[PDB]
């Protein structure tokens, strides 16, 4: 089987998980109460849902999820809302205050009070899995919980499992928009766990998705629900190969083999090209060539970075719906003809291609329209380093005067660590400057 | 689960607390008798934050009333909501402080502090998890200021790792109902700077100005000012009690607002404030709340933020709204008024959002600023304090209660050091 | 220019039980992360591994798996390498202070270091190899004896400790912490109140007093060591002096020598016990941060407008014992074993914050 375990840390991760599990339940026909009516209607036994659900004897489906937060508010919302009966009752809350936006409180003092329960539940979920593929971790760099508890949890997972894949779907701080003063400290202190433990980290900033919603979907007042729905579409496109048949299936291991050239260069950028409103679903052909070209536009990137200021080291395209390989070949040839999309000289091939026959499913009340075709592009490029550099500058502006440092050192953290993580980030940036240089 | 123990000290603190409990009972649907007659489940989801359950389906607020004279206790008991409080929590003496800090801190308050702390311990040990404490009082007075500082110090000794807010009513330069306001205010600021995490400075002059200008009230009374302070207090702790897109407790605000351990004097404000016959002439949207919040006239502390620089800001919104609008508005405020924000903090504005607006309003927001202009208040107190201390105008009333002039000198030096520290982050660099 | 605050860093020598246990790999393990190049220049975590080329080629743009660089260049006002003994350490570090204390100005010594660093050896030592304190006070009593004529000198010893931002008199226990309050006299003297001031007549009496004070220090078990200390111990020697046969009058001149043994920084180390341990560690870390900020502000000419003395009791107590008038020296003791690797780096970083000498 092809099981994948999803972990949702913090408010951002939990709400992204709400969107993700809404999309999965609608994709597989599972009702919010866990009962799939196709078994009573058709008979069942000819469906593929083990990647995200487990069957009981009664016919109920339990998702393979671990909702964890250090406060009860968001998990209580999940436990009271529509999907109260879907998830297993074991959704972990610390019966205390949350991390309050600092890495130290969520890593050293409060995070170590519920770590054992989380690891025990993950052990129980992994024991039920016969063919476990990897982990999908959702959190936010800027949050206290999403940084500290994520670091602790990934340390424990690397110690225990090690060989299993771990994918990071994180929310990175934006260049200008922010919702906390101490975002740079939390994001910089998360460099170690997202560099040394994670195998492939997907980063997204709200500013880019806000711009996409404003321009593509024609929504002038978007909220976090739309952002979570887009991220859910991305994760669904990533994991579609494990769930449905296709002309060219691409699982997680093949994806990592094709996209990650060196062990440290594992921070690709994600893109969903054919995001359009129902009104603009007409007046557009949305053939494979147009969508593939739309993937490469710097405006459609979900991180505020310009790929034109860097070299595409690798790319993986994952198509869904009515797509033929020859159309994808023509699109890739058209892309390779272009001069503004520059590739490193040591990757002549460049493109990994996967195709799936299951088109995306539209959530009722959502923003995205019903489309015959879709594609998700995941590109390892050197431009992402710029998105880090801005953040580093912010960190310096706060660390010269040691602002807010007393809060961190008062929760079991040494002052020197602040420098060490920064140095690590700097080292990572240097690597992204050294891979892109042309060979002698 | 994030229980707050509320303490009221003095006449001003008791009145503000009575209005605050009226407002919170209205918010959660609690009647004066104590029974719940609401219409939404969410109101009961986090009733435990402020209330304790009681056998006959009752909700007794977790309030502790303190005073050194019984008149205000009788007034609160006879009030519309007086029956909701626990009779055992009414702690009071018989001889007042005489509007003297020494009586309330050393002689008369030291006798009642033991009983108050016994009730405080009894309330605290009933909490599943205690977020912290929440004191309301006025520094310009007698029993309120002295008892508040003494209880702050002793509770900090007993509960060093718990949040300690304080809604202290500063003395105004113009409005002055007492002659010895500077001594009490100085001796209280000397204690608050050492033993608190957040101190929401409030001034009667600013509340009166808000009532006269913003609300266009003809004859404002202490009820209206207490109403404003109640709206502020309810807005601060809104994310503890209701769900939202971005939650923010008291500790999160303490972490974000405070750059250095001594700069924890905040300037509060409430966003939607308009006359009775002028709501129909304005659309209630996020830009309107944003531009009213950062407006100088809306501050409740009698300071001009344009005379200093915002070290940090917090905006706690309530209502259904788009996060893009809030983020864009905060970013626009930061960029347009970049002179009034310190350069060595890339983002001075924290944002939190709640999904449940206050009854009646479609939207609302609460502003908690932290800016250098607050130092002006302390300077004004010094401008009076020295003027009364070189000649020792009313000193014998204080030294007759066991106090020494060394305490006055230490308090003055500490406040001057605080003013200098706030001034250090005003010059561009 | 001069920059009265000075940093001297001492490298501990390997113990016999260390070398044989660790040096096997060279012929845990003996990497010897610390390497002294010059009296103001050292290397932390150098590329001294002989079989390094085979992967140093990969460190270049060939294979990005070990491109991280931990080689740290550190510059300090004074250094003491493995073969340094105690006598010249005393000469270089605390001997000049004895002039200033007798000149009229105060003097201050800090002693910082992590666990297993040799701080106790440096400040106290052994009966056969006396530490810096014994040598300093013996020389002070000697210089009193030479200057006995034409000038009368009195010595007052006090010894307190700071713990959870509360003061405790080590030489007079069962005293409420609320009684020990820090003040500020009009003549720029701190003089914390209700301290049992002793008038020892010899260095042996001073050492006896130090021993009884250390007997009352606050320690706790269940850590990396079962006696690692949880508080900042401050020993103050007030040297009062006046002219014997000259201008015989009530006026006199007095100075203070402060010696501060600092508790090392804390990382909790997953102390499941936690409890007070967390509060103790948080207070220690906050006090260390406040002291570092004060020292950095003093060394920085731009931020001299305001120094955050009020942030902690330790900083407040030494308000007039760190500035330009007072001479400050800081003994940072570090161990060369990799077993304490990260800890040593943290200690070295705390030594670097005093003066950021980027121009090596
Ligand atoms: C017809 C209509 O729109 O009625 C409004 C109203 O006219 C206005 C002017 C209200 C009104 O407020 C005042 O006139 C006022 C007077 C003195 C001091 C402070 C306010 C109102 O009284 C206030 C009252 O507010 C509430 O109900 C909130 O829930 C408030 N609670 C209370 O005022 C309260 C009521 C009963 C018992 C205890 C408290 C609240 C605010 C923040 C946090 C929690 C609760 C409302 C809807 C109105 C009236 C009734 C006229 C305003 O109220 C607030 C505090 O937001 C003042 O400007 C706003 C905007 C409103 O438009
Ligand atoms: N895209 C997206 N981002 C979110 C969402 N919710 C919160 N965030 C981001 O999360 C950041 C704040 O950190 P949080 O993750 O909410 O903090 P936390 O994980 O709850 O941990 P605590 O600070 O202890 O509460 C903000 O900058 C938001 O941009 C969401 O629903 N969608
Ligand atoms: N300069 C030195 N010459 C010889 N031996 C030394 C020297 N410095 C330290 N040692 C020895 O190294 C060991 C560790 O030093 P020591 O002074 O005991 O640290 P410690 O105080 O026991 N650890 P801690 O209590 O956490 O500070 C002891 O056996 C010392 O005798
Ligand atoms: N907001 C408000 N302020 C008050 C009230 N009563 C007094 N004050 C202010 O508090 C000061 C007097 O303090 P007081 O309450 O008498 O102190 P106490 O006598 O020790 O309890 C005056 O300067 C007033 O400005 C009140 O009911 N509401
Ligand atoms: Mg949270
Ligand atoms: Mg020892």
């Amino acid at each position: 089987m092809r099981e994948c375990i999803s972990i949702h840390v913090g408010q951002a991760g939990v709400q992204i998980g709400n969107a993700c599990w809404e999309l999965y339940c609608l994709e597989h026909g599972i009702q919010p109460d866990g009962q799939m009516p196709s078994d009573k209607t058709i008979g069942g036994g000819d469906d593929s849902f083990n990647t995200f659900f487990s069957e009981t004897g009664a016919g109920k489906h339990v998702p393979r999820a671990v909702f964890v937060d250090l406060e009860p508010t968001v998990i209580d919302e999940v436990r009271t809302g529509t999907y109260r009966q879907l998830f297993h009752p074991e959704q972990l809350i610390t019966g205390k205050e949350d991390a309050a936006n600092n890495y130290a409180r969520g890593h050293y003092t409060i995070g170590k009070e519920i770590i054992d329960l989380v690891l025990d539940r993950i052990r129980k979920l992994a024991d039920q899995c016969t063919g476990l593929q990897g982990f999908l971790v959702f959190h936010s760099f800027g949050g206290g919980t999403g940084s500290g508890f994520t670091s602790l949890l990934m340390e424990r997972l690397s110690v225990d499992y090690g060989k299993k894949s771990k994918l990071e779907f994180s929310i990175y701080p934006a260049p200008q928009v922010s919702t906390a003063v101490v975002e740079p400290y939390n994001s910089i202190l998360t460099t170690h766990t997202t560099l040394e433990h994670s195998d492939c980290a997907f980063m997204v900033d709200n500013e880019a998705i806000y711009d996409i919603c404003r321009r593509n979907l024609d929504i002038e007042r978007p909220t976090y629900t739309n952002l979570n729905r887009l991220i859910s579409q991305i994760v669904s496109s990533i994991t579609a190969s494990l769930r449905f048949d296709g002309a060219l299936n691409v699982d997680l291991t093949e994806f990592q083999t094709n996209l990650v050239p060196y062990p440290r260069i594992h921070f690709p950028l994600a893109t969903y090209a054919p995001v359009i409103s129902a009104e603009k679903a007409y007046h557009e052909q949305l053939s494979v060539a147009e969508i593939t070209n739309a993937c490469f536009e710097p405006a459609n990137q979900m991180v505020k970075c310009d790929p034109r200021h860097g070299k595409y080291m690798a790319c993986c395209l994952l198509y869904r719906g009515d797509v033929v390989p020859k159309d994808v070949n023509a699109a890739i040839a058209t892309i390779k003809t272009k001069r503004s999309i520059q590739f490193v000289d040591w990757c002549p091939t460049g493109f990994k291609v996967g195709i799936n026959y299951q088109p995306p499913t539209v959530v009722p009340g959502g923003d995205l329209a019903k489309v015959q075709r879709a594609v998700c592009m995941l590109s390892n490029t050197t431009a992402i380093a710029e998105a880090w550099a801005r953040l580093d500058h912010k960190f310096d502006l706060m660390y010269a005067k040691r602002a807010f440092v007393h809060w961190y050192v008062g929760e079991g953290m040494e002052e020197g660590e602040f420098s060490e993580a920064r140095e690590d980030m700097a080292a990572l940036e240097k690597d992204y400057e050294e891979v892109g240089v042309d060979s002698v | 689960m994030r229980e707050i123990v509320h303490i009221q000290a003095g006449q001003c603190g008791n009145q503000i607390g009575a209005k605050f409990w009226e407002v919170i009972s209205d918010e959660h649907g609690i009647d004066p008798t104590g029974s719940y007659h609401g219409d939404s489940d969410l109101q009961l989801e986090r009733i435990n934050v402020y209330y304790n359950e009681a056998t006959g389906n009752k909700y007794v607020p977790r309030a502790i009333l303190v005073d050194l004279e019984p008149g205000t206790m009788d007034s609160v008991r006879s009030g519309p909501f007086g029956q909701i409080f626990r009779p055992d929590n009414f702690v009071f003496g018989q001889s007042g402080a005489g509007n003297n800090w020494a009586k309330g801190h050393y002689t008369e308050g030291a006798e009642l502090v033991d009983s108050v702390l016994d009730v405080v311990r009894k309330e605290s040990e009933s909490c599943d998890c205690l977020q912290g404490f929440q004191l309301t009082h006025s520094l310009g007075g007698g029993t309120g200021s002295g008892m508040g500082t003494l209880l702050i110090s002793k509770i900090r000794e007993e509960y060093p790792d718990r949040i300690m807010n304080t809604f202290s009513v500063m003395p105004s330069p113009k409005v002055s109902d007492t002659v010895v306001e500077p001594y009490n205010a100085t001796l209280s600021v000397h204690q608050l700077v050492e033993n608190t995490d957040e101190t929401y400075c409030i001034d009667n002059e600013a509340l009166y100005d808000i009532c006269f200008r913003t609300l266009k009230l003809t004859t404002p009374t202490y009820g209206d000012l207490n109403h404003l302070v109640s709206a502020t207090m309810s807005g601060v702790t809104t994310c503890l009690r209701f769900p939202g897109q971005l939650n923010a407790d008291l500790r999160k605000l303490a972490v974000n607002m405070v750059p250095f351990p001594r700069l924890h004097f905040f300037m509060p404000g409430f966003a939607p404030l308009t006359s009775r016959g002028s709501q129909q002439y304005r659309a209630l949207t996020v830009p309107e709340l944003t531009q009213q919040m950062f407006d100088s006239k809306n501050m409740m502390a009698a300071c001009d933020p344009r005379h200093g620089r915002y070290l940090t800001v917090a905006a706690i919104f309530r209502g259904r709204m788009s996060m893009k609008e809030v983020d864009e508005q905060m970013l626009n405020v930061q960029n347009k008024n970049s002179s009034y924000f310190v350069e060595w903090i890339p983002n001075n504005v924290k944002t939190a959002v709640c999904d449940i607006p206050p009854r009646g309003l479609k939207m609302s927001a609460t502003f908690i600023g932290n800016s250098t202009a607050i130092q002006e208040l302390f300077k004004r107190i010094s401008e009076q304090f020295t003027a009364m201390f070189r000649r020792k105008a009313f000193l014998h009333w204080y030294t007759g209660e066991g106090m020494d002039e060394m305490e006055f000198t230490e308090a003055e030096s500490n406040m001057n050091d605080l003013v200098s520290e706030y001034q250090q982050y005003q010059d561009a660099t | 220019k001069q920059s009265s605050i000075s940093v001297a860093v001492r490298v501990r020598p390997f113990t016999e039980a260390e070398s044989n246990r660790l040096v096997k790999i060279d012929n845990g393990g003996l990497r010897k992360i610390i390497n002294v190049v010059d009296d103001r220049m050292l290397i932390f975590d150098p590329p001294e591994t002989n079989p390094l080329t085979k992967m140093q080629r990969n460190a270049f743009p060939n294979s990005f798996k070990g491109s991280r660089i931990r080689e740290h260049r550190f510059v300090f006002d004074r250094l003491f390498d493995e073969d340094c003994t105690q006598d010249q350490v005393y000469r270089n570090t605390t001997q000049p202070l004895l002039d200033s204390v007798l000149d009229g100005y105060n003097a201050t010594v800090f002693a910082y270091g992590a666990t297993g660093c040799g701080k106790t050896h440096t400040i106290s030592g052994t009966p056969e190899d006396p530490g810096v304190i014994f040598l300093t006070m013996k020389e002070l009593y000697n210089r009193i004896e030479e200057l006995k004529d034409t000038k009368i000198i009195d010595i007052s010893l006090s010894y307190l400790e700071i713990y959870n931002e509360t003061i405790r008199d080590l030489l007079n226990p069962m005293t409420q912490c609320k009684n020990l309050v820090i003040r500020e006299d009009a003549n720029n003297k701190i003089s914390v109140s209700n301290l049992s001031r002793h008038r020892p007549n010899s260095v042996e009496e001073v050492m006896q007093l130090i021993l009884e004070g250390n007997k009352n220090r606050t320690c706790s078990p269940t850590e990396a060591n079962a006696t690692s200390s949880r508080s900042h111990a401050v020993l103050q020697i007030n040297v009062i002096q006046k002219d014997r046969t000259g201008d015989i009058t009530e006026e006199h001149t007095f100075a203070t020598l402060s010696i501060i043994d600092l508790a090392g920084s804390e990382r909790a180390a997953a102390t499941k016990n936690r409890g007070a341990r967390l509060n103790e560690g948080a207070n220690i870390n906050k006090s260390l941060l406040a002291l570092g900020n004060c020292i950095n502000a003093l060394c920085d000419p731009r931020r001299r407008n305001h120094v955050p003395y009020r942030d902690s009791k330790l900083t407040r107590l030494l308000k007039f014992s760190l500035g330009g008038n007072c001479k400050t020296v800081m003994i940072v003791c570090v161990s060369p074993s990799s077993q304490h690797y990260d800890e040593t780096l943290n200690t070295l970083k705390y030594a670097d914050r005093a003066k950021e000498i980027k121009t090596k």
